[PDB]
């Protein structure tokens, strides 16, 4: 590990209330929180202050955190995109029932390691996207109603990400 | 086993979180209920991650770090209704403001934002809700039993799409007692 290894940074959050570690995050997700939520429509005095919040969640909720079905990233956006919109919602979007793994067990590493594998491999592949494709991708992230459909008109290797998620998700029900 | 899931184009606005309440609700709560759509939206999520880590920055004002570290907290039910439906009903299905409506059927019409409505439906027995074309796209979600309608056979944890161009009849299958959560634009 290293100062830009978020998942052990995570786990340092997580198993030590690790506040260097939370350093790390925040310096490097927070302003990219305020530069999504902005593309999203915010302004942003109101973008710093909810990306304020997104980091404090992922300090509280830390525990919530599994790294067998996602990326810090992909974690601290599902935060960011369950803020509340007013217009669209009375609080933050309803989520699913919570499944995290208990203050015992971790993921096997095996699928925790998997899992950023398949991960940096789609990264890798949003960036190496034509740039009239990436824009219809980020017009579904940032200012689009549900007329539109995104794992069918795209190309993206969603599919071994899928799988691992629920090949994660079963081990977790075995488990718990 | 569910055969019957939430859409790509809603799991997508899911993901997005450019969904009105109701919509939202019955979608989240179908993904408490199949881990098919919960790795099927986990993916489209990754989506958003990815977007989010190339995002080019934005700074925060000089002390924003050490304004949101002092606050840290530093070293600091019903099996039908599950995940954020729990929220909207408090305990026991079976105990809300029901609306009997009538020729067998009851409903309770749950609080959102959005302009989109979302209701509990309660269908018993072998009873029918008495046919309803769409003012937009509805969904339905059962969490106790079984119903019959469109072309297909829906049970707890499956969830229907009905469109604006749909004329259906939701008769309850036999047996336990048919409830669900419907969401309407
Ligand atoms: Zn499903
Ligand atoms: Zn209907």
């Amino acid at each position: 590990s290293d100062r830009t290894d978020w998942v052990a940074l995570m786990r340092a959050i997580r198993d030590h209330r690790d506040e260097a570690a939370f350093a790390e995050l925040f310096q490097h997700f927070a302003p990219k929180v305020k530069g999504f939520l902005m593309k999203s429509g915010s302004v942003a005095s109101q973008a710093e202050e909810c990306a304020q919040d997104v980091m404090a969640t992922v300090w509280q909720k830390a525990h919530l955190f599994d790294p067998s079905r996602a990326s810090v990233a992909t974690w601290i956006f599902t935060i960011a995109r369950n803020r509340r919109i007013d217009g669209l919602r009375k609080d933050r979007q309803p989520e699913p029932e919570d499944l995290f793994w208990g203050p015992d067990s971790e993921p096997d590493q095996a699928d925790v390691y998997e899992m950023q594998q398949e991960n940096a491999r789609l990264g890798r592949a949003i960036a190496r996207l034509p740039e009239a494709q990436r824009a219809l991708i980020e017009r579904a992230f940032f200012g689009d109603l549900t007329h539109r459909e995104l794992a069918a008109e795209t190309g993206l290797p969603l599919g071994t990400i899928k799988s691992r998620i629920r090949l994660a998700l079963d081990r977790l029900r075995q488990h718990m | 086993t569910i055969r019957h899931h939430v859409s790509d184009a809603l799991l997508t606005a899911y993901a997005a979180g450019t969904l009105s309440e109701a919509f939202s609700l019955v979608v989240a709560t179908h993904l408490s209920l199949c881990d098919e759509c919960r790795a099927r939206a986990g993916a489209l999520d990754a989506v958003g991650g990815s977007l989010m880590e190339e995002t080019a920055p934005v700074a925060l004002s000089e002390g924003s770090l050490a304004s949101v570290m002092a606050q840290l907290d530093r070293q600091i039910a019903d099996p039908r209704a599950p995940a954020p439906l729990a929220d909207y009903v408090g305990r026991r299905l079976e105990d809300v403001r029901w609306r009997t409506l009538g020729g067998g059927v009851r409903q309770a019409i749950l609080p959102t934002g959005g302009e989109a409505i979302a209701r509990l439906l309660w269908i018993p027995g072998g009873q029918a809700v008495p046919d309803h074309g769409h003012r937009g796209l509805e969904l339905t979600l059962v969490l106790q039993g079984a119903f019959r309608d469109e072309t297909d056979r829906f049970g707890a944890g499956d969830i229907e799409i009905a469109d604006q161009e749909l004329e259906h009849t939701p008769v309850a299958e036999r047996g336990l007692d048919c409830i669900c959560l419907a969401a309407t634009d």
